[PDB]
């Protein structure tokens, strides 16, 4: 429900709106359908449909060095 | 026969800033059409497809911000994170390098571009995929891949190399050999920092710096508020409220005035929407050359000449702004410049000699061969010069000496 | 009918002084101007650089330096009969105007 | 094993022709729509902006 | 009506030739300004100036 509070409308509040009926869940994937507001949501698992954060990229150090 | 070789330069950071997308909006036609009636909505069903053509073109416009954003800023398939120290051989990024200090931890820089940028009616502003705190995580990890790693993390996986020979290699780049890098090392670390520096006081003092970023804000609000203050027209009708007409009228006559007000909304909505489609295609564009820009200067560095700023490009560092993008180009900028007769060859031994790379030149009574971007002299040799041909044949060649590093070594 | 035309801001004189200058730049300083100063250099040395910058070493250019010279003059006199007598030329700025 | 090498090399110059403006044109909406008309102008207002 | 189509195809046109104009800025430094390493970016060949 875009834009609305959880209110007048397995929910998760985002800046995009009140999202019912997927599962928050605090691992980061690859977006796949994305939301808004750096939420995306997909199928997985006994499926369901999820929704995160989505990660921008595995982190990588560079071992610099003079 | 005359060459000016100019015998120092100036590293100057020049400042780019591009749109990169435009504000999701959208509207449910259907609401600013005809708002909570019934009777006005049954009327404008008679129109078809004149609305959801419309929700559709407007979503077609809002997808595409998060493909313009994704394709400028996620030009990397890693997070690059910045090491603890900061050995970068006398370079001082720490005012385009993220503070951890902050809620979203922009750099210094990129806190003066987030400052310096300012419905009821079925109108909505839907919110960007990417968040300005994750924008910033991609602008750090392009700024920590350039300054650990070079062009290297945009060819294959980033492979470390110190600041001090990134740049050795960039000056390579632009035809300058590499120990005037070194010779004045420095000297061109002051010259980086200086400029790093002016570019606070410039963003800071000069809120019209941000011009082609607000231009962008304020095209969108003037549209929405044109969009808005068209809901307040009678069109023809009786009134431009809808609840007006139908507490007023029977509906014999209520749906001759409502039309009247459908046509003029409707007319009205496909006018923004067209607007909103060019104004989009004038991002994409904008997207395209950020991104273009952010894959040839950021990730590598330019041949193209006055691509990233005057100047010969040495290297750019992306910051992020408020629907848009910022690079700091680096450039190498030759300063003082001398005077100096000079020579298209040399005569020796009846040969015709060239400078493999460089310019024979003359003070005014020695000859020099030296590079075309530093004035550096060299003593001129076989190793500086190559044969081909004799005296008889270029056009304004000068009768020097050409020297023999050999001829000693079996002399002695 | 309330159709009206706006100047543009550079007149044609204008546009012609930079288009001058530009090519003022080109003939004797390279493309050093553009970069920073423009730093005057022998057309023939200049010539020597665009030469190594396709592949070619210079002294093909001062060898044949007046075998280049004149390709070139008789390359502009071409370019001069050929807009002189075709019409459709110019037709990418004749179009924008109809 | 067989690589074709010029030998001799031509200077050729050619022309390449691009549009850079449009003809400035403004039109004044009212008078276009209503010229010289009170009447019809009054009326063009009832369709705002 | 008759205004809003004028207007609507002069953007579209002033946009093509806006890409254009670019097209041009960017020859002019890629092309006179420099050298272009560019093939056909400032004719067919190599080019010199
Ligand atoms: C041009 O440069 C040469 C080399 O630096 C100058 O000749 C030298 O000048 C110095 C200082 O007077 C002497 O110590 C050397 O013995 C000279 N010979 C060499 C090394 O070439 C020359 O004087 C300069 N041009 C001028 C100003 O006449
Ligand atoms: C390269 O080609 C040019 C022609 O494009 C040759 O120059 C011509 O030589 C003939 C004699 O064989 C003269 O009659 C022409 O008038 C010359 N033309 C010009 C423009 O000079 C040139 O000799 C050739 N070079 C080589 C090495 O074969
Ligand atoms: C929803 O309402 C609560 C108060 O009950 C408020 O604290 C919260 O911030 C609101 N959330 C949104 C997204 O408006
Ligand atoms: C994420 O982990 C925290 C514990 O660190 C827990 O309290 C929270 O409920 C978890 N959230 C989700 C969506 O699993
Ligand atoms: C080179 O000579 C010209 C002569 O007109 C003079 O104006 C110019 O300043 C000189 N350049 C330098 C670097 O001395």
């Amino acid at each position: 429900y875009q834009d609305v509070n959880c209110t007048e409308v397995n929910v998760f509040q985002t800046r995009a709106g009140c999202l019912i009926g997927a599962e928050h869940v605090n691992n980061s994937y690859e977006c796949d359908i994305p939301i808004g507001a750096g939420i995306c949501a997909s199928y997985q698992t006994s499926q369901s449909i999820i929704a995160y954060t989505m990660s921008l990229g595995a982190e990588n150090s560079v071992a610099y060095s003079n | 026969n005359s060459i000016a070789i100019p015998t120092n330069f100036t590293i100057s950071v020049t400042t780019e800033i591009l749109p990169v997308s435009m504000t999701k909006t959208s509207v449910d036609c259907t609401m600013y059409i005809c708002g909570d009636s019934t009777e006005c909505s049954n009327l404008l069903l008679q129109y078809g497809s004149f609305c959801t053509q419309l929700n559709r073109a407007l979503t077609g416009i809002a997808v595409e911000q998060d493909k313009n954003t994704q394709e400028v800023f996620a030009q990397v398939k890693q997070i690059y994170k910045t090491p603890p120290i900061k050995d970068f051989g006398g370079f001082n990024f720490s005012q385009i390098l993220p503070d951890p200090s902050k809620p979203s931890k922009r750099s210094f820089i990129e806190d003066l571009l987030f400052n310096k940028v300012t419905k009821f009616n079925g109108l909505t502003v839907l919110p960007p995929l990417l968040t300005d705190e994750m924008i910033a995580q991609y602008t750090s990890a392009l700024l920590a891949g350039t300054i650990t790693s070079g062009w290297t993390f945009g060819a294959g996986a980033a492979l470390q190399i110190p600041f001090a020979m990134q740049m050795a290699y960039r000056f390579n780049g632009i035809g300058v050999t590499q120990n005037v890098l070194y010779e004045n090392q420095k000297l061109i670390a002051n010259q980086f920092n200086s400029a790093i520096g002016k570019i606070q006081d410039s963003l800071s003092s000069t809120a019209s710096a941000l011009g082609k970023l607000q231009d962008v804000v304020n095209q969108n609000a003037q549209a929405l508020n044109t969009l808005v203050k068209q809901l307040s027209s009678n069109f023809g009708a009786i009134s431009s409220v809808l609840n007006d007409i139908l507490s007023r009228l029977d509906p014999p006559e209520a749906e001759v005035q409502i039309d009247r007000l459908i046509t003029g909304r409707l007319q009205s909505l496909q006018t923004y929407v067209t607007q909103q489609l060019i104004r989009a295609a004038e991002i994409r564009a904008s997207a395209n050359l950020a991104a273009t820009k952010m894959s040839e200067c950021v990730l590598g560095q330019s041949k193209r000449v006055d691509f990233c700023g005057k100047g010969y490009h040495l290297m750019s560092f992306p910051q992020s702004a408020p629907h848009g993008v910022v690079f700091l180009h680096v450039t190498y900028v030759p300063a003082q410049e001398k005077n100096f007769t000079t020579a298209p060859a040399i005569c020796h031994d009846g040969k015709a000699h060239f400078p493999r790379e460089g310019v024979f030149v003359s003070n005014g009574t020695h000859w020099f061969v030296t590079q075309r971007n530093f004035y550096e002299p060299q003593i001129i040799t076989t190793d500086n010069t190559f044969v081909s041909g004799n005296c008889d044949v270029v056009i304004g060649i000068v009768n020097n000496t050409v020297y023999d590093p050999l001829q000693p070594e079996l002399d002695s």
